[PDB]
């Protein structure tokens, strides 16, 4: 689910950049750092729409690096508990159903898949169908999904996928 | 503060030039750009010198108040003793 | 104390006049 | 600790404005056309461009001023803005479809009035 706040970033500049494009060089950090992590509480950082303020650079008391706070508005995708997004599934496999919102990567588990869905590797794509083969879910299709949860691993975050809840799944 | 209705020493006090000297200094050892034109010059400690002296280090000083109010002091509007 | 009863901060104005960059 | 049904949101964040599929997509299409131009700069990250492919194959608008104009009409209408966002992409057929998908709009307005203010959506919402 993506959103769009103010963030604040701290940018370490070392001597070199000192000089013309100083401050062009504080905003290409900022886009190389800032743009691509995750943090748990504002989630997958998609882009910087503008950046609003940097902060009087500070000279650190030794080792020489200016600190540069920066103020900037940036895009953010961040999932919530019960949430019904609009996914796309990537893999399908026996262990569960892995899913894509945008940045974020999500895996569904068959436990709380209904039981009118099975798997049948005999299809040509390895893949979850149903007996009356109404409902076929394979690679690239868009699904509907509610996140149950969500988890950050190493700096990135993975959430989990629920199909409990009515009028939810293919569209 | 602002600039206008600053309340502080025009001089740079020789803390305040010690600690620039050796700031800028440092600074041109990690390959700052100088701003003076040096003449064969390599000891970055000689090279802030000549930089004080010629007004160009870039450097703001921020004078802290006791009421926690502050004056940001370029190096080239306060004057040098030396 | 002396020379810790202050802050330096970095003009970056005044860095738009370096030399070798 | 949070939920669209019961509208509990941390104030940090307040003052965002969500916006839709479609809007991030010019956003980005803006981006686009600022760094295909001005070269001499490095290629953005691959979860910028996964981005951009899911919010272009799932865009709801695919014309500027039909962007504006549905950014006008629901915003002239009173709801809650990530709510707002939420309804307006998944641009739901019915009003009791927008009220079980969405548990929020429970008596913030009438059925006919959910219902044709979906009609309304649906008809400025460019098919294809």
């Amino acid at each position: 689910m993506f959103y769009h706040i103010s963030l604040e970033h701290e940018i370490l500049l070392h001597p070199r950049y000192f000089g013309p494009n100083l401050l062009n060089t504080v905003k290409q950090k900022l886009f190389t750092e800032v743009e691509g992590t995750c943090t748990g509480k504002y989630g997958f950082v998609i882009a910087v729409t503008t950046i609003d303020n940097i902060g009087a650079g500070v000279i650190q008391p030794g080792r020489g690096f200016v600190l540069y706070p920066v103020k900037y508005k940036a895009i953010v995708f961040r999932p919530f508990k019960g949430e019904v997004v609009d996914a796309v599934v990537t893999q399908v496999n026996k262990v569960g159903l892995f899913t894509e919102i945008g940045p974020m990567s999500c895996f569904i588990s068959r436990h709380s898949i209904p039981s009118e869905m099975e798997f049948d590797p005999n299809s040509n794509p390895p893949c979850y169908k149903t007996m009356d083969e109404d409902i076929v879910i394979q690679q690239d299709d868009e699904i509907r999904l509610k996140i149950v949860g969500t988890r950050v691993d190493k700096n990135d975050i993975f959430a989990i996928g629920s199909l409990m809840d009515d009028y939810l799944g293919l569209v | 503060q602002a600039n206008q209705k600053r309340i502080t020493t025009p001089y740079m006090t020789k803390y305040e030039r010690a600690r620039v000297l050796g700031t800028r200094a440092l600074q041109i050892a990690m390959c700052a750009p100088v701003m003076v034109e040096l003449e064969g010059e390599t000891d970055p400690l000689l090279i802030a010198m000549k930089e004080l002296k010629a007004r160009k280090i870039p450097i703001i000083i921020r004078r802290y108040l006791p009421d926690g109010s502050y004056e940001d002091w370029g190096v080239d509007e306060l004057i040098i003793t030396d | 104390a002396g020379t810790g009863c202050f802050d330096l901060l970095l003009d970056a104005e005044k860095c738009k006049y370096g030399m070798e960059i | 600790e949070e939920d669209a049904s019961q509208l509990i949101f941390p104030k940090e964040f307040e003052t965002a404005e969500t916006l839709l599929n479609s809007e991030v997509h010019m956003l980005l299409e803006h981006r686009k056309q600022q760094n295909e131009s001005a070269e001499d700069e490095q290629e953005l990250s691959e979860v910028f461009m996964k981005t951009l492919n899911y919010t272009a194959r799932f865009s709801r608008f695919k014309n500027r001023e039909t962007i504006a104009s549905v950014r006008s009409l629901l915003l002239q209408k009173k709801l809650h803005k990530f709510e707002l966002a939420c309804l307006a992409n998944l641009c739901p057929e019915t009003a009791e479809e927008s009220k079980a998908l969405i548990p929020s709009l429970e008596g913030r307005f009438e059925d006919e009035e959910l219902q044709q203010i979906l009609d309304d959506i649906q008809t400025k919402r460019s098919f294809q």
